[PDB]
């Protein structure tokens, strides 16, 4: 359980230890960080051979619809499952592991399963699909290894559960979703990429500290399929510098002296802001690199 | 040593038609020479390769630099020039880096098309790595080879040069007509089959006391004629605590080596009679 955004995997040419990490009810909780394990840390697991986090469940073996099942646990002024946090997940994920079935979740959308959306009224702040051609029909359930499988739920499942509880700082960014398949000479081409769209529109470059966080809220809206983010620090005049012809100021460095002297790298972006550069080796994490991206470029 | 700057010569005048002062890697900037010459990184001159000429400012201008011609024999008749150190040019640079007749075997792979990013993957291991030519009878022994083999329509990821690179450009080479796409680099995203792999006989000099780490101090002394200081017999160490009286009490001996293990000639090719 390593998620390739704070973790280099590369050809590999002091001792290392592992730890879990929480980062206060992300949408990524329970991370994979490594670091010397020298210092001192907490332990409270240890392996040997319904009220929850102030909310309230109830499970119902019955084989119905959703509807049917809505209809059914409502009688007792009662809401159908709308994950919205991790712990959630996980609790309701570990309950159908111990039932031994998938049950139903509840959601529904509105134009041809293209916006999704709970039946509680709060703004989307977690994303775990399962795959990207998958989505046949609008309706969506939890499978065994806990993610989220869309089909149709006009079916009939061994049980039911239901709860109770643009212009920026002198910038203008843009959004590309088309399909691409250039996989070479990537370090040339963006400058003339953008400058083709409109005159004084250079590559996104960091001058402030409240462009971070207002990228990070608008990443987390079309997230289907987007996991990565991508930068625009390549290899500049023997450096890790930007494309146009200026000095790096804010630097972006993980830790220790980077000395990557590759035509290219993976300068990422990740959930909290930790910067990370990630040496490739093999050219298969483009997908993620064009189609359904950030290419965004300032205009100033 | 003198067979590095003609290696250097010829590089830059057989590969560039035009005659212009680029810049020479010659120094005489820092007051602090006394008349002798200085480097930046692990180089003790030891050559005659800045003449003397007589100037008004010679004392000012502190950049030497000699010139190239579009002749492909300059076999050290170089124009000599002394120039300033305030000018503002873009990057132009180096770092240091620290069976088939006439070479190794070499690994076809056949039936497995991969691209030169999967092939520098997966080929290379702790003793393998890309397969690059630096002969021409190898070339034409790997020309055959790949007309014996898969045929002249193939195309094989080479890395092609004069001397072997090392580790620490999507090159590729047919089988027919191998002179004209000797370096002609396309978009190398393609599924192909690639190969794969004083004292007596002794002089000191001595420099300002200023002081730096050892990672750097082995560029310090090394930037002008000689080495660390390395101990061969006692009256060695009888100079060395004779001259120690004007200097501190600390001094970089210059040797290293990893822990938990064994000295290895002193990083200067001197042998170990004694400790």
């Amino acid at each position: 359980n390593f998620h390739p955004l704070l973790v280099s995997g590369r050809l590999r040419i002091r001792y290392h230890c592992a730890l879990i990490l929480n980062l206060q009810k992300s949408p990524f909780t329970g991370t994979w960080n490594f670091t010397s394990c020298s210092e001192r840390h907490f332990v409270s697991l240890c392996q040997k051979y319904v009220k929850y986090l102030n909310n309230l469940y109830k499970i119902i073996p019955k084989t119905l619809t959703w509807h049917s099942a809505k209809r059914e646990c409502l009688k007792s002024n009662m809401q159908l499952v709308s994950i919205t946090d991790p712990y959630q997940q996980a609790f309701l994920s570990v309950q159908a592991l111990l039932h031994n079935s998938s049950l139903w979740i509840g959601l529904f959308s509105q134009d041809d399963e293209l916006n999704f959306g709970w039946s509680d009224g709060k703004r989307l702040h977690f994303s775990r699909w399962a795959e990207t051609n998958g989505q046949l029909e609008d309706c969506v359930v939890l499978d065994t290894d806990g993610f989220w499988k869309t089909v149709d739920c006009n079916d009939n499942q061994p049980g039911a559960i239901c709860y109770y509880s643009i212009p920026f700082q002198n910038c203008c960014y843009n959004f590309i979703i088309t399909k691409n398949r250039h996989m070479a000479t990537t370090q040339d081409e963006v400058h003339t990429k953008c400058q083709k769209l409109n005159p004084k529109s250079h590559i996104l470059s960091i001058r402030d500290e409240k462009e971070n966080n207002f990228v990070l809220e608008q990443l987390l809206y079309f997230n289907y399929m987007a996991s990565w983010v991508m930068l625009g620090i390549t290899y500049r005049n023997k450096s890790l510098m930007w494309f146009d012809k200026t000095p790096l100021s804010y630097t972006h460095w993980r830790a220790g002296r980077p000395t990557i002297k590759n035509e290219k790298f993976l300068a990422g972006l990740s959930t909290d802001g930790f910067w990370d550069i990630q040496t490739f080796k093999v050219i298969e994490e483009a997908v993620y690199f064009h189609q359904h991206s950030i290419l965004a470029c300032k205009i100033e | 040593h003198v067979d590095e700057i003609k290696e250097f010569l010829h590089f830059l005048t057989d590969q560039f038609s035009g005659q212009h002062w680029l810049w020479i890697g010659l120094n005489k900037r820092s007051p602090d020479l006394q008349g002798s010459w200085q480097w930046s990184d692990r180089t003790p001159v030891s050559t005659i390769i800045m003449p003397n000429e007589f100037q008004q400012d010679y004392d000012i201008r502190d950049c030497a630099a000699v010139k190239v011609f579009h002749r492909p024999w300059r076999r050290g008749w170089h124009f000599y020039d002394d120039r300033e150190f305030i000018y503002l040019r873009p990057f132009a640079c180096d770092t240091k880096l620290e069976l088939i007749i006439e070479g190794s075997e070499y690994w076809f792979v056949a039936d497995l098309h991969l691209n030169y990013e999967e092939a520098v993957l997966y080929c290379a291991s702790n003793h393998s790595f890309l397969a690059t030519i630096t002969s021409f009878v190898g070339l034409k022994a790997i020309k055959n080879k790949i007309a014996n083999i898969s045929g002249d329509g193939q195309k094989w990821w080479i890395r092609i040069s004069e001397w072997p690179i090392d580790d620490h450009e999507c090159l590729y080479m047919s089988a027919k007509t191998w002179l004209i796409d000797l370096g002609k680099p396309t978009d190398c995203s393609t599924k192909l089959p690639f190969i794969c792999e004083p004292f007596q006989n002794k002089c000191f000099l001595k420099i300002k006391p200023v002081s730096l780490t050892f990672s750097q101090a082995s560029d310090t002394c090394h930037s002008y004629g000689g080495t660390l200081p390395s101990v061969l017999s006692q009256i060695e160490q009888d100079f060395i605590t004779s001259l120690l009286p004007d200097m501190e009490a600390t001094l970089w001996i210059g040797l290293r080596w990893t822990a938990y293990e064994k000295i290895n000639k002193w990083t200067d090719n001197r042998e170990l009679t004694y400790s």
